[PDB]
RNA sequence: UAUUAAUCUAGAGUGUGGUAGGGAGUUUUGGAAUUUCAUGUGGAGCGGUGAAAUGCGUAGAUAUAUGAAGGAACACCAGUGGCGAAGGCGAAAACUUAGGCCAUUACUGACGCUUAGGCUUGAAAGUGUGGGGAGCAAAUAGGAUUAGAUACCCUAGUAGUCCACACCGUAAACGAUAGAUACUAGCUGUCGGGGCGAUCCCCUCGGUAGUGAAGUUAACACAUUAAGUAUCUCGCCUGGGUAGUACAUUCGCAAGAAUGAAACUCAAACGGAAUUGACGGGGACCCGCACAAGUGGUGGAGCAUGUUGCUUAAUUCGAC
């Protein structure tokens, strides 16, 4: 799970976390649901928000490789 | 052709197309599962599904290739009846390339059956 | 519904004690006595070693392991247009017809002699030409023409 | 304590329909006297299924109601150590009005019988010393073994 | 999936994806009632969790 | 009880700090889809249900790849989750705005409840306008079972759709449950904060599914996430059909908004919950040559008796 749910931030954002991001993301270029992240639920939001930003950032594909 | 064209292999529960396409994009042959005369009900079978993917094999197996990809479009057994072909016949595989192109909400889906 | 029932079987002769011999003249043995159907089988026997010369139990077990098939069309109903799912046979049932088709074919024909009916019968069955060999062939030809139904289960 | 002292007791307990109506378990009893008497002559001389049959229904006997056996009314205390273990043996003896002494553990109110008890058995080490001085507070008046009642006498002991 | 050359392994797996697939592409392949839409991939959640909490 | 001056602050918020969320009006791009058009290939098919056909293709269709493009909305992100006036909220980003939640030992001095009247939005379908129409699409055209297939099956296919103005005003808008005040066991957990504390476990307050005792009840069952208890107001129902029928009202280009009978009938509500049955194109279940396998066997003949039929005095009569 997210390193920042273990530090105490309440927030996270796009500073090229990807490392973390490949935790929470399968190969598959898919987000997995709050189960397989292991956030709480607020850590939960930052990092779906912050996924969806990579897939519009390009960082991430949506599916398109 | 090269040791490495494109097999473009839309896999369809309804008449799988298959068609071997250079890297250009211009094909050298093409099939679907009813080739051999067996569009109707039987085309859907896994037989004549088959039947086009040995089909194209044959007018492929003499290409150069040796192991190639599979540009599997759509979710179905074509791409498993493809896959069991090409490996009976010692030609191995180096990708299932999903080529489903994954719905990003263009065109209106047509309705369901009523 | 029942699951297990155990079969049965009858004793053989004491001259090469085969069940196998036995089973297949009771099946085809007609009027109920063994008598018209001894004659029958000396006939076929003489016309069959006039012929085709090799050792009798060999060319028969030959014959026999040839014509057992190897599917079996078990019914199953999709509930709409039916489609029906290919089994097994056990090895008794597989014995058992090919005994029965030996019976049904060597008991009604329109050629003249009978004792040669049995004769053609078991020289055909053992030199591989259709005579039950092809219900081992269609057999398998069913069950691959049931692959599609036999794939999945509803 | 059945084996040190006892006037009567029930293997498991009441199955129901036995508490509340006691006919149900004098006819019980009396079948069991008669069953032994009948059983008596029962050597092996018909059927042996039928004798194995009948050494089942004895089995059945002590599996279900062995021990309602010298039970010849309905008692004016009743046992329980758990109200969530003697369904029958709380409910039916509520249903009437005979003294009832029962525990109470994680889940009831203390205040379902007579004399309260909020003491527990399904610690391994509690039932024990539990059991010990409920029957030596009892004991002493059939002139039997008490040893467990002011005496240091104490067990440490796992569930067994 | 994308890579597939192993024996028995990688197959398993690719049931999984080709179900996971399926069940992303039966919500815009044909127009219907956003309540079914969303009913199923909840039942499909619900069913999961049940059999193994 | 309305209360006077002062009032008391325990509420309404509000000084302040922390503060999470798909809250939202507003504005931006990105992913690609989709089908085409310039481009070439290529040999023989496409369409599909239970099976096919309607319907497409060598004058090059399938399929193809990049280039370029129209409308169009954003797989997953989607939870013992949160934010939500309802309706709802998720490709993102931000302007703005709203609601909070936790805590403030605090202030006006309780300054607030419902709502006649007034105000506001309102899922979605659809409408005039201007534009767009990518895509599917009713009605259906044609075709498949059919006794009918009009509903359910397939293709061609336009209204429709879509962007904004104006009109939409209803939903099974529900929590089958309008609220507001005050109070009332708990628990597995979990969410936002105050958090000691790798995260934690652990809690404080609000929330999020269930739980079961009181309580509640026609029963369903609810129960501190009441169908619990008391205080204040707006909406409704007095048996059913009639009965939303007719007039009329206000607005809406109209569909619709609300409203509502009479006459009559019946003595009942397709009135509800609850018990087992029948029941199913719902499942678990064990069973008998009943099936699965076969011998023979009748519908097959010589045929003989037997049924109907007929004839007739009855071709008795009953048996199906």
């Amino acid at each position: 799970y997210c390193r920042f749910c273990a530090i105490g931030q309440l927030r996270i954002d796009l500073i090229d976390d990807l490392e973390a991001l490949k935790r929470f993301l399968s190969p598959y270029a898919k987000i997995n649901p709050r189960r397989i992240t292991g956030n709480c639920q607020m850590h939960q939001r930052h990092v779906a928000k912050a996924l969806k930003r990579a897939r519009y950032l390009a960082l991430v594909p949506f599916v398109k490789d | 052709n090269v040791s490495s064209g494109i097999i473009h292999v839309s896999c369809s529960p309804n008449n799988t197309i298959v068609s071997a396409s250079d890297p250009g994009g211009n094909v050298l042959c093409w099939a679907s599962s009813g080739t051999m005369g067996f569009k109707g009900s039987r085309k859907k079978t896994p037989y004549s599904a088959g039947i086009a993917a040995d089909k194209v094999a044959k007018t492929v197996k003499e290409m150069g290739m040796a192991t190639v990809k599979l540009f599997v479009k759509g979710t179905g057994r074509g791409k498993d009846t493809a896959i069991r072909s090409f490996a009976n016949a010692g030609l191995s595989i180096t990708e299932i390339n999903e080529k489903t192109p994954i719905p990003h909400n263009g065109c209106k889906p047509p309705k369901r059956p009523r | 519904r029942k699951n297990r029932a155990p079969k049965r079987t009858v004793l053989p002769d004491p001259v090469f004690n085969n069940t196998l011999v036995t089973r297949i003249i009771n099946v085809i043995m007609e009027d109920g006595k063994k008598g018209l159907a001894q004659r029958i089988l000396y006939g076929a026997f003489d016309l069959i070693e006039q012929r085709t010369k090799e050792k009798p139990l060999t060319v028969f077990e030959r014959a026999v392991g040839n014509v057992m098939p190897r599917l079996e069309l078990r019914v199953r109903r999709i509930a709409g247009s039916n489609y029906q799912v290919p089994t097994e046979v056990p090895q008794d049932r597989k014995i058992a017809l090919a005994l029965r088709w030996i019976a049904m074919f060597a008991r009604k024909r329109h050629e003249k002699t009978m004792l040669e009916k049995i004769a053609n019968e078991i020289i055909d069955a053992s030199n591989n030409t259709g005579a039950a060999i092809k219900k081992k062939d269609d057999t398998h030809k069913m069950a691959e023409a049931n692959k599609a139904f036999a794939h999945m289960r509803w | 304590i059945a084996k040190r002292v006892d006037v009567a007791f029930i293997t498991q307990r009441w199955l129901g329909g036995t508490l509340t109506n006691f006919k149900t378990l004098s006819i019980s009893i009396n079948k069991l006297n008669k069953l032994v008497e009948k059983q008596a002559e029962n050597a092996a001389d018909l059927t042996k299924k039928e004798n194995l049959m009948l050494s089942r229904e004895i089995e059945r006997l002590e599996k279900f109601f062995g021990g309602v056996k010298s039970l010849k009314r309905l008692p004016n205390l009743l046992i329980v150590d758990d109200p969530v273990y003697e369904k029958n043996a709380v409910a039916e003896a509520n249903i009437l009005r005979i003294p009832v002494v029962a525990l109470c553990n994680t889940n009831t109110n203390p205040e379902l019988v007579d004399f309260i008890i909020p003491a527990n058995n399904h610690q391994p080490q509690s039932t024990c010393l539990l059991m010990n001085l409920l029957a030596d507070a009892v004991a002493e008046a059939k002139a039997m073994p008490t040893m467990f009642a002011y005496k240091p006498d104490e067990e440490i002991q796992i569930e067994i | 999936e994308v890579k597939n050359d192993d024996l028995e392994l990688a197959l398993k797996k690719f049931k999984r994806v080709s179900l996971e697939i399926r069940r992303l592409a039966q919500r815009h392949e044909y127009h219907l009632r956003k309540g079914m839409r969303l009913r199923e991939k909840r039942k499909i959640a619900q069913k999961k969790r049940r059999k193994f909490r």
